[PDB]
């Protein structure tokens, strides 16, 4: 399995750094679980095989190429040319994201999040994995 | 109708009814007065392309090739007067010295000074007098 | 939109590579909309469109790819894969482009142009161009005659040629037409695909329309 934490700003919230966590089985295309948090609260939802297909197929793009856009958007795979935009009501829990070029934003996709009932706990898990991932790449560095 | 029209290309009148043009002829045949009406619809986009747009475009291209061929002709006459003055060691009566030709400046003088009247559509009059021998040739071609 | 039509009269023609044929197109774009005239050299087609039609038709063709009308228009001003159908006499011109890293679609719903615009955008300009080109021929032929009076003054007092390859024959206009009509007219008057028109006449087109 793979996961990937990525740090973002919602358009709604200029000064709060948020954390987007994505978790899946090597193809993002197979569907994934997605968490957002701001260090106080957390939200989650899920996306599936046919939902990514339908999202691409309405946008009229090769799946895999659209998955490219998804990796770049959701897994920090953006180049300097790529500017992505992230939007969320906590109130509705509707996530959506956009790419910007030709001086306007262009929706790439949307999620139903649910506010998560055990906020501090999935946060615990996340910072454990990060402290591990420091120590692991630090151990590799000393060796190199 | 032919012998009436050939010298001219009697009296005429022109009346439009919706899209259609009527051309009326009052003349004489066998001392007696003779009357005709031509009843013309709008020409189709085929005819307008074949009789007007395409040939007129083909004329402008061929005329642009004429201008090009006359500009290379002009420059070849400028090498020739140079070869007389610059090395052929001679002069003239002075009253006839031409400027060296440059088609950029030829066009800019033409298009400030001469274009306003030159492209005048007018009555179509000058097109039928100046351009027809080219029109017949372009259409054949 | 009146200014869109006025810009259009004075825009030059571009040349478009379809897969199926080529087209000629003149277009005028602003933030306000566009006006377009298209031809395949057999027929002519017109469309004019404001920003209302832009955001509606773009929202149809490009369901969730949002922009202000003016940003779409700005990209069409850059001007991609072209295809078309005549369906009735909608020359529907279907234009695939890349914008924002995304494939894009526009369809032009081009009706048979009115005879009045065919006159204002082609016949009258194209006529006016032929008359103006003929006055240029006339002024190059006076200029050629003037250079002969000059060169004949040399021929009438000394002044031999040094370079044995610079000779000009005396210019005479009827015979310059005679040779042109056999040797040059076949090629030169050929319409082809309209690339000759767009390649060398657009300056005169722009000038005659503004006259």
């Amino acid at each position: 399995m793979e996961r990937k934490i990525s740090r973002i700003h919602l358009v709604s919230e200029p000064s709060i750094t948020h954390f987007l966590q994505v978790s899946w089985e090597k193809t993002l295309e197979s569907g994934f679980v997605i968490t957002l948090t701001d260090g106080h609260s957390a939200w989650t939802g899920t996306v599936s095989e046919s939902e990514i297909s339908q999202e691409a197929d309405d946008m009229a793009m090769e799946k895999g190429k659209y998955v490219g856009e998804l990796r770049k958007a959701l897994l920090s795979g953006a180049g300097p040319a790529d500017v992505y935009t992230f939007n969320f009501s906590k109130e509705s829990c509707y996530f959506f994201f956009e790419k910007n070029l030709k001086d306007v934003s262009f929706r790439l996709g949307s999620f139903n999040l649910e506010k998560v009932e055990n906020p501090a706990e999935v946060i615990r898990e996340l910072i454990c994995y990060c402290l591990d991932t420091i120590a692991e790449n630090q151990a590799k560095n000393e060796h190199l | 109708l032919d012998n009436l029209l050939r010298p001219l290309l009697a009296t005429f009148s022109c009346d439009c009814v919706a899209d259609a043009l009527i051309l009326r002829v009052r003349s004489e045949l066998s001392g007696l007065p003779f009357y005709w009406n031509f009843h013309c619809m709008l020409a189709s986009p085929s005819l307008v392309s074949q009789h007007l747009i395409r040939p007129l475009m083909g004329m402008s291209l061929a005329l642009q090739c004429q201008v090009r061929e006359l500009a290379t002709l002009l420059h070849m006459k400028d090498l020739e007067i140079q070869d007389y003055q610059e090395s052929g060691a001679t002069l003239i009566r002075d009253r006839l010295k031409t400027e060296p030709f440059e088609e950029n400046s030829f066009l800019e003088q033409f298009m400030i000074e001469k274009l306003p009247e030159a492209c005048s559509i007018g009555d179509g009059k000058p097109f039928v007098m100046n351009l027809q021998d080219l029109y017949m040739a372009v259409t054949t071609q | 939109m009146e200014e869109l039509e006025q810009g259009l009269l004075m825009q030059p023609w571009a040349w478009l590579q379809l897969a199926e044929n080529s087209l000629l197109a003149k277009v005028f774009i602003t933030k306000q909309g566009y006006a377009l005239l298209v031809s395949d050299l057999q027929q002519v087609w017109h469309e004019q469109v404001d920003t209302s039609v832009v955001s509606q038709r773009a929202k149809e063709l490009n369901k969730r790819l949002t922009a202000p009308p003016a940003a779409f228009l700005c990209h069409l001003d850059n001007l991609a894969t072209f295809s078309c159908d005549c369906v009735a006499d909608a020359l529907i011109l279907r234009v695939r482009s890349e914008l924002s890293g995304l494939p894009f679609y526009w369809n032009f719903h081009c009706m048979l142009a009115s005879p009045s615009l065919v006159s204002q955008h082609l016949i009258r300009p194209l006529m006016g161009m032929s008359l103006a080109l003929q006055c240029q021929v006339r002024e190059l032929a006076t200029l050629l005659h003037m250079k002969d009076l000059e060169i004949q003054d040399y021929q009438e007092s000394g002044a031999t040629l040094i370079r044995d390859r610079l000779k000009t024959e005396p210019f005479e206009e009827n015979s310059f037409l005679e040779q042109f009509m056999i040797e040059k007219l076949p090629e030169a008057c050929s319409i082809g695909d309209g690339k000759p028109f767009v390649m060398n006449l657009q300056d005169l087109y722009m000038a005659v329309t503004t006259q």
